[PDB]
């Protein structure tokens, strides 16, 4: 079979907010990475 | 003098260069064009190892040695008592060996059997051709092949791996002794569960093909099939051949420091440099 | 964009996704493990101005003659 | 000889192997993996 | 090719039968008692090695990995001859020894089982056997030798390195006439299966590989395969036979083998030197030549202790 | 004590015998099929001479 | 959020986590044990103060 | 709580954390017989108070 | 606890747990037997103060050495 | 095969046994590291 | 497979088990750590 | 297989076989601590 | 340019490119990272004079 | 307990025991002969305060 | 497969042959201890 | 028992028997003659008193 | 198979050779104790 257009966008919007969730906790282990020893 | 069924085999056909003038037999073996430039490549080969024999400093069977010319000679060919002899039983082995696998697949042809034989033998010409010419014209003489001689060779085989120190460390040469023990347990166990269907203890009826299949089952794991060991059996044979050849021609023309020190690329991963 | 699921099967893109960023975590933390500047394991507690830097370009000569250490 | 004394214990090898000192540590080197090569101090606690 | 069938329904009367050939069952992997505990007594050897491996580079799992090929459990020190050793002087090594060699003991009486239940000759068995008799040279030489510490590390390039020095310390191993014999049928297992599995091969398509219909009823296919090589090279097996070829020539590798290392260090302390005395080694011009000082000279000592001081040299 | 003999050489001639032994019977079995051969001059066993045909039992389903 | 157990099958998901946490949680400890630091087999009981550092910056 | 176990098979959950626990089990000891402090067989009779200790003696 | 006999096929449990048995007892005999205090073999007639204590080193014995004499 | 019954249910174990076992390795952390920082 | 009652009666012998297996542990820790502490 | 009275019955031998084995056990341990303790 | 997507499968490509696009990169930092001039992980924090510098024609 | 030998044929387990106990024997007799205080063949008419034994505690 | 009196019959055997046999091997440990004993 | 012979065919018993009496009186036999004290083909004529015997515990 | 009157005939040659094997051996084992003994 396949995916249904209004199931691929609960999909997406799952995913996309996923990833970006990732994203921003990983934005604050290189804060505290960098505060900790800056690599430049 | 025939096998009882082979009269009606015995037909015209299949040649690949002379056609009907040479296509006959002599006792059991079949002749054909390759079958006289063979014999022409042999005899011519085996008179010049003899002459070199002669000689040479014993006619032992063992210590007989003719020798390959000094590398100072480069390309060329040497004086025949300083080792164009050698380079003359070359070229009488290559048109030997090349004749045989010609002459095979005029009898396969002949037959109408498929051409693997041929094929299958034309691994163990690549790597006398890789010992005897390739990699001496790539380190520039034909000084680096082996001397023709049953245990001077083994002197020369002793020496070649000890010019890179510890040559068990050489990563082709580990990939072909794989193959070469793995195709001898495979031998050892395609042969012994066709005997052991075909010849089950006293009083027990002949074995099947779903027998062997299952036995062949707990042994590995998995059920191999009748075609497919023999082509693992093939494939293991022949890969161990041109392993071989790999292994040997990168020995000097590409790699010249011990083999152990090659292994330093796998400690400096940067994962764990 | 959404219709990029419809063109790949969302469950095994997801199983494609995890595997690549555990393999990616990994070798990054053992890079940096393997390396003298954050091997933090043993040097963690040390501050930045005193952990380890690599060599340098000595901005000079580089030909000074020597003087032996003091005995 | 006459008799065995052992080494002290940071002299000993981990790696009993008898070609390693040429088939491995004359290229490798590493920091970490050059630690491991010996057994680190040990020491009975009341010395401490 | 590109045509498969799959079978839904037992297979022997993609899936496999459940049932029974007699005393045989039919479906799992077969291990019976002696496969059960021929795991068990292999895993604790494997065990043993890779712990003790493992403990060699401090624990560290990176160094784990990254120096796998180099880590050994070592046999003891020689001076222990046959005595026990020290356990972290060999005696992790001689334990591990003892259960790989019952596991493989094991294998072997599971197999021969196996065969027997299935109603089949016993030739597997007695083929594996001539591999677990060079295998047992491993343990009989060291100890007719009288020491333990001869014999080959667990390790992937520590047993190369084992290897090459056997061949050193007893003065080439390539002039051992049951190592050169060895050699001829590892080369010749080679050749045989070449030519057999070609052979078999070019008749596939008239059911040559239904080799047991073709040793009960003669085909074409075994004809063609009889008449190729005959008219190839003068003679020919038959379809039954290339396979007692075949198994000959792959059990007389391993046990050629074995009588060559049992002879070694036992009856003949330098191979070259047996070479000499048998006719064996071409003469080559000699490359230098020592004056009688120089003979005294340049006779070393045999190897002897390590040093186990720390010497200052206060002078 | 015999200089020469050594039991390296003993070992190897007794492998020489079995290896000739072994070749024979592997040539007996080589002629169960398309033996005595045809010629001109009649039949010919060549040598070894082979061993007989064999005759295989099928398990019975009857 | 437990709509994905119908997209993932728990029997499968929860046999690789337990197998990757078991795996890592093992490389983490030896890693640990390896070190200088951490090598707390045979030196746990030292106290923070005296506990090994690794080497500070060569510029010293 | 109980549902996990009509999800697996218990006859296999139960031989793979025997297993499991046996190989663990075997490791941690292995480990602790080859250190120093703990090489039990041959210094288990000592007091903790002159046991080993993975570190260097002060002063030399 | 009897309905373990129904889950496992005591048949096939008892050689599973001979075998483990039979590898653990054989280990830790092996085990004592290359210790220094428990080499019963050759010093199971010294009284316990008498036995070796703390013996762990590593290398105790010289690694290298020839082959003991031969006669 | 999940009904969305079974998927509700299961998930709160699955988040309470991720919690329980987080919260030990917090535990876990602290201790370690009160007896001897990384930082 | 098993019905829902007869995962629920292996449950408990499990669950059981499993803590009385636990509980000899903690024993065996109790006396390792009187006899030499690892902290 | 086997039914629940015979599973039952086997049981009893198992537990005694144990019994029996861990008291061979505990015997010589105590002889071998009696001749040299490891603690 | 679209009439590209005709010819070619997205489903296809895209992998192909995604694949392509991260051996590439990760070949890249690889390479910098075993340089001298850019092993940034021990010298990141170097000022652009303080970097290596291979080594230039002597001339003479 | 006579009702082991409806599980296991007692045919079978015969031959194993016999196999075991040989392979026992062997392992312990070849143990014995190459300990020092036990090789009866080159020392057993030694009397038993002649026989050897194995080091006492070292560094009295 | 046996018949359970036939397995009796085999059990009398069985135990008494292995009775009888760890009598043999007690004598020859009395006569090896006295020989030269190992503790 | 007798009834071991209905157990067990006779003929391979018979033949097991005499595999194992042939190897281990060849191996006992090889044992003895790679010994000193019994290498009788060489020092067979010795006197028991001339025999060599084993080295002795180490009084001095 | 076999019958148990053959068995019981085969079971007393058997032991007389079994007995008639041990004696020889006895005999050879007091030549080779007179002339060399192991004790
Ligand atoms: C024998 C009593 C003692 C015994 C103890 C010592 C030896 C033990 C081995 C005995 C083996 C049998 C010898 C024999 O008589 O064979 C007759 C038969 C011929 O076929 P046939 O079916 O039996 O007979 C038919 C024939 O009689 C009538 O038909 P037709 O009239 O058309 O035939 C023409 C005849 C003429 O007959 C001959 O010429 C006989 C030639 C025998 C040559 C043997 C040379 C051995 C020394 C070589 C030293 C080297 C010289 C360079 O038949 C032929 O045309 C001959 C066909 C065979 C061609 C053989 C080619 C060489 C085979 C390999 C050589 C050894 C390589 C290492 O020929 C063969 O089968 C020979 C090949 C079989 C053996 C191959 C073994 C290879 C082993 C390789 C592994 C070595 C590992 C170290
Ligand atoms: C230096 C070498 C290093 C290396 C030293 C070690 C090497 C050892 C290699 C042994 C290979 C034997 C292979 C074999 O027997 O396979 C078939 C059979 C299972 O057969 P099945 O078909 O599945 O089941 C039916 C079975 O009953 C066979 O029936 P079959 O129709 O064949 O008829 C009988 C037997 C012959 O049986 C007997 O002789 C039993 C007589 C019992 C008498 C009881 C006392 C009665 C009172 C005395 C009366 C008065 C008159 C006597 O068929 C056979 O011919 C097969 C061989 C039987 C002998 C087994 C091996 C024993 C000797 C071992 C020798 C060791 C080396 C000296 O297998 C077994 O039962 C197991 C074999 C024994 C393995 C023991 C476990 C391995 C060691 C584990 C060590 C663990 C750590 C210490
Ligand atoms: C379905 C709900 C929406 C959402 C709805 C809102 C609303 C509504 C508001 C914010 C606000 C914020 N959001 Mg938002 N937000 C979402 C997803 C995200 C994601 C992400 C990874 O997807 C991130 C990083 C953020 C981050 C942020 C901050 C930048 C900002 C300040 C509050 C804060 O610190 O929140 C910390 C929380 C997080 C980083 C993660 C969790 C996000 C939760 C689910 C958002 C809802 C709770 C909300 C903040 C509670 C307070 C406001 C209420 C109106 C009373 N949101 C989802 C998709 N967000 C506020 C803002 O802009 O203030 C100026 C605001 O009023
Ligand atoms: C410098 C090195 C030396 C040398 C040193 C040795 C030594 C030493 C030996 C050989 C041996 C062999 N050598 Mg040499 N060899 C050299 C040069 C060569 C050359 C060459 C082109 O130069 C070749 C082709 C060979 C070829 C061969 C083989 C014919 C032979 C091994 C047969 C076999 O099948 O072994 C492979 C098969 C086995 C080892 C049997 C294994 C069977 C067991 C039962 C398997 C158990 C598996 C186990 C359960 C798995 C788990 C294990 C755990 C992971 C630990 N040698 C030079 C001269 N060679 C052997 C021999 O027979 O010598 C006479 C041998 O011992
Ligand atoms: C004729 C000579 C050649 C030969 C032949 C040969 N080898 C053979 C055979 C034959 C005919 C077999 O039948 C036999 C075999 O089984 O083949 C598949 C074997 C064999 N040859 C082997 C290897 C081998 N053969 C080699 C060589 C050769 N084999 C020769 C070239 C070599 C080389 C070149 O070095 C090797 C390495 C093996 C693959 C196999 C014998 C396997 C064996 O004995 O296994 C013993 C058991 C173990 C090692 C333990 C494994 C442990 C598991 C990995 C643990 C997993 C956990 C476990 C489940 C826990 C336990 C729980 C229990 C409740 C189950
Ligand atoms: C060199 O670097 C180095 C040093 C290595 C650094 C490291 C670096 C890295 C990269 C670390 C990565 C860490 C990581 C991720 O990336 C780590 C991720 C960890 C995670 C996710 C942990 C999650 C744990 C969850 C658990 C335990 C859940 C248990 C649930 C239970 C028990 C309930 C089961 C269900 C029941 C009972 C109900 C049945 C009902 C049913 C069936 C019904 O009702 O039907
Ligand atoms: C490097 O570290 C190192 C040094 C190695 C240190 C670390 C060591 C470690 C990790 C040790 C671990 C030990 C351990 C677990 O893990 C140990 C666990 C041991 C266990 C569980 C032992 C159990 C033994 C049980 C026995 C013997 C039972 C015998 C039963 C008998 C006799 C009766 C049989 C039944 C009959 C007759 C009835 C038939 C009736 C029928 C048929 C009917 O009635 O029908
Ligand atoms: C936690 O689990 C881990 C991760 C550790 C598991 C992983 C393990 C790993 C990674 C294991 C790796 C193993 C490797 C790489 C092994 C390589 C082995 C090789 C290449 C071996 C090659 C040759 C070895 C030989 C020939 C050894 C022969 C030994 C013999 C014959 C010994 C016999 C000993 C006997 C018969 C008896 C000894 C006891 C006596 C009777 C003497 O009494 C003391
Ligand atoms: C450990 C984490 C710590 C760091 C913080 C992480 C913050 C993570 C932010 C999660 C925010 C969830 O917020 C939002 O949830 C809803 C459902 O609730 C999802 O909503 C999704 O499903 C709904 C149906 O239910 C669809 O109609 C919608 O189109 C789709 O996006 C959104 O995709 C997500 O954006
Ligand atoms: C079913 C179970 C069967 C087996 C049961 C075995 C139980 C064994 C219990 C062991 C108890 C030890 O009991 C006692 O512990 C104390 C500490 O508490 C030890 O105390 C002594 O040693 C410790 C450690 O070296 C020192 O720190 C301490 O100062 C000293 O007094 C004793 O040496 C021991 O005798
Ligand atoms: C050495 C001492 C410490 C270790 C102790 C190890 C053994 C456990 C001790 C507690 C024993 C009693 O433990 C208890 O047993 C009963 C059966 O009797 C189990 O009961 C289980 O089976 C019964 C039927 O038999 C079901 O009705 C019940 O719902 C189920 O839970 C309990 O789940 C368990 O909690
Ligand atoms: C295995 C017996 C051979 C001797 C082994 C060494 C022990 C020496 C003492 C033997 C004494 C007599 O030993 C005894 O013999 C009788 C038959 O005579 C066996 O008797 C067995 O078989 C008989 C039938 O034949 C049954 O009725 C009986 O219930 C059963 O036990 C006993 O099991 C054994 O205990
Ligand atoms: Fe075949």
């Amino acid at each position: 079979g396949g995916m249904t257009e209004e199931e691929a966008r609960r999909f997406h919007g799952y995913m996309v907010t996923g990833t970006l969730g990732y994203v921003v906790v990983a934005s604050v282990a290189h804060f505290l990475a960098w505060s900790w020893r800056p690599w430049f | 003098a025939m096998l009882s069924f082979e009269k009606k085999y015995r037909v015209r056909g299949g040649t690949l260069i002379g056609g009907d003038l040479f296509d006959f037999w002599f006792g059991p073996f079949y002749v054909g064009f390759f079958g006289v430039t063979t014999i022409f490549f042999v005899t011519l080969g085996t008179l010049l190892c003899v002459w070199g024999a002669a000689m040479g400093p014993t006619w032992n069977l063992w210590q007989i040695n003719i020798a390959p010319p000094d590398l100072k000679y480069g390309l060329g060919l040497a004086p025949l008592r300083e080792g164009g002899l050698w380079q003359i039983i070359t070229l009488c082995a290559l048109g030997a060996f090349g004749s045989w696998a010609l002459r095979q697949a005029e009898i396969a042809r002949k037959l109408g059997m498929g051409m693997h034989i041929p094929w299958a033998y034309g691994g163990a010409i690549l790597a006398y051709t890789t010992l005897v010419v390739i990699r001496p014209f790539l380190l520039g003489a034909w000084g680096h092949g082996f001397p023709y001689g049953i245990f001077s060779h083994l002197d020369w085989v002793s020496n070649v791996g000890y010019q890179y120190l510890h040559f068990h460390y050489n990563p082709a040469h580990m990939i072909a002794v794989t193959f070469f023990f793995t195709n001898c347990l495979a031998l050892a166990m395609h042969g012994s569960l066709i005997l052991s269907v075909t010849n089950p203890p006293k009083g027990t009826p002949t074995g099947t093909s779903e027998q062997e299949n299952v036995f062949f089952r707990d042994l590995l794991g998995y059920s191999i099939g009748a075609i497919g060991i023999h082509r693992l059996g093939l494939f293991l044979a022949v890969g161990a051949a041109v392993w071989s050849a790999i292994c040997i021609v990168i020995s000097g023309p590409f790699w010249t420091q011990g083999w152990p020190e090659w292994w330093n690329w796998w400690l400096n991963l940067p994962i764990w440099k | 964009m959404h219709r990029i699921w419809l063109m790949y099967d969302p469950r095994r893109v997801m199983v494609a996704l995890v595997g690549f960023l555990a393999v990616l975590a990994l070798v990054i933390h053992f890079v940096l493990l393997s390396s003298q500047r954050y091997s933090w394991i043993e040097n963690g507690t040390l501050g930045a101005d005193q952990a380890p830097v690599g060599a340098s370009a000595p901005a000079a000569a580089a030909e000074m003659s020597p003087l032996p250490p003091g005995r | 000889g006459s008799s065995y004394q052992q080494a002290p214990i940071t002299n000993q090898r981990r790696m009993r192997g008898i070609m390693i000192q040429s088939t491995l540590w004359d290229m490798d080197r590493k920091r970490s993996a050059t630690r491991q090569r010996y057994y680190p101090a040990s020491t009975p606690a009341n010395q401490l | 090719t590109r045509v498969q069938v799959r079978t839904v329904p037992e297979p022997g009367i993609f899936s496999y039968l459940a049932g029974k050939f007699g005393d045989a069952q039919i479906g799992p992997i077969y291990l019976g008692w002696a496969g059960v505990l021929s795991l068990i007594f292999g895993f604790i050897a494997i065990e043993i090695i890779g712990l003790n491996m493992w403990a060699s580079v401090g624990w560290d799992p990176v160094e784990f990995i990254r120096q796998l090929p180099w880590l050994a459990l070592e046999p003891p020190p020689p001076q222990y001859g046959l005595r026990v050793p020290p356990l972290n002087q060999g005696g992790w090594y001689l334990m591990a020894g003892f259960f790989l060699t019952v596991s493989i003991i094991l294998w072997w009486i599971r197999i021969y089982r196996r065969a027997r239940a299935l109603q089949m000759g016993s030739h597997l068995p007695w083929a594996f056997a001539s591999a677990i008799f060079l295998y047992s040279t491993f343990f009989f030489q060291p100890l007719l030798v009288g020491s333990w510490s001869e014999m080959v590390p667990f390790g992937i390039f520590p047993h190369l390195d084992w290897t090459s020095a056997f061949s050193i310390r007893y003065g080439n191993l390539y002039y051992n006439p049951f190592h050169a014999l060895s050699i001829a049928f590892l080369y010749g297992s080679a050749v045989l299966f070449a030519m057999h599995g070609a052979t078999i091969l070019a008749v596939a398509r008239m059911g040559g590989e239904r080799e047991i219909e073709q040793i009960t009823d003669r085909g074409t296919a075994a004809e063609r395969s009889m008449l190729f090589w005959r008219w190839c090279m003068g003679f020919n097996a038959t379809m039954e036979s290339i396979h007692r070829w075949a198994w000959w020539f792959a059990v007389l590798t391993t046990f050629t083998g074995g009588i060559g290392i049992l002879l070694t260090g036992t009856v003949v302390d330098n191979w070259y030197l047996w070479g000499v005395k048998h006719g064996l080694v071409a003469p080559y011009p000699a490359q230098n030549q020592l004056t009688p000082e120089q003979q005294d000279l340049l006779r070393g000592r045999y190897q002897g202790t390590a040093p186990d001081s720390f010497p200052s040299y206060v002078v | 004590m015999m200089e020469y003999i050594d039991g390296a050489q003993i070992a190897l001639y007794a492998f020489w015998l079995f290896f000739f032994g072994l070749i024979i019977y592997l040539r007996r079995e080589d002629k169960r099929e398309g033996y005595p051969l045809e010629s001109p001059q009649g039949p010919r066993d060549g040598w070894p001479k082979g061993a007989p045909k064999k005759t295989y039992v099928h398990r019975d389903h009857g």
